[PDB]
């Protein structure tokens, strides 16, 4: 069915967390657990703490996301 | 340093000096040799290249020993504390950082020059800033026992500093 509420806000990478997970300070507001998207994993993409990246946010937990956009 | 004795000496007329500094004159070699033999000492070529070659009467082995002493003693009581270098990464975390800082402190205490280096590999954008933030912080932490001599500086894939001890 897909809940269309998959929020597409941007963010500055803040921290290298373990296992492809990243504190990413959003341009909208707070920092959230933001794991790497599967697509990104497939195409390598070493994310570094200090990049502009777009996060896919749940409205149920807006403190947890998934980077969709490399750089 | 590094001289020849008695019979190895190839010149004829040597300027002959006693052990005290007594100028016997410019003498033919054989006579000098004889004198040396008489003295219980040896004739030593201390200036081979000069006008009449400079020959001094001394106990040569003893002199050599003395030289070795004065050398090794003085040299290695004046021997430098070199450079101690420390490597980092940009993404660095707490415990490790603290350990590194401690190491640096130790080095400073000892008296050793500190090269503080961060390796990078690629995407040199957030690279310099974070490097500064780390290295500068480290320096600040050591601002009691250490002083910056070299500022935050690029090297290609690398960022370096040089810290000197506060009192050496
Ligand atoms: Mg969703």
């Amino acid at each position: 069915a897909k809940e269309k509420d998959t929020i597409r806000t941007e963010g500055v990478v803040t921290e290298a967390l373990p296992n492809a997970t990243f504190r990413v300070k959003l341009d909208s507001g707070p920092e959230i657990l933001a794991y790497i998207s599967g697509k990104m994993r497939m195409h390598y993409i070493r994310i570094l703490p200090g990049d502009r990246v777009v996060v896919e946010i749940t409205p149920y937990d807006p403190t947890r996301g998934r980077i969709v956009y490399r750089k | 340093k590094e001289y020849l004795t008695n019979e190895r000496i190839r010149a004829k007329q040597v300027r002959v000096v006693g052990p005290d500094g007594k100028q016997l004159g410019i003498m033919d070699t054989r006579e000098a040799l004889r004198l040396a033999q008489e003295m219980d000492l040896d004739l030593v070529l201390v200036g081979p290249n000069a006008d009449p070659p400079v020959a001094r009467i001394m106990d040569y082995s003893k002199w050599r020993y003395e030289q070795q002493m004065a050398e090794k003693e003085a040299r290695k009581k004046a021997k430098r504390t070199e450079v101690k270098s420390i490597k980092f990464r940009v993404k660095i975390d707490e415990h490790d950082y603290q350990t590194k800082l401690g190491h640096i402190k130790r080095f400073l205490q000892e008296g050793h020059k500190v090269k503080v280096t961060i390796m990078f590999r690629g995407r040199e954008v957030a690279h310099p800033e974070l490097g500064e933030r780390i290295l500068n912080r480290v320096t600040e932490d050591l601002k009691d026992l250490a002083v910056v001599e070299m500022k935050p500086e690029m090297l290609g894939r690398d960022m370096n500093m040089l810290l000197a001890p506060v009192k050496v």
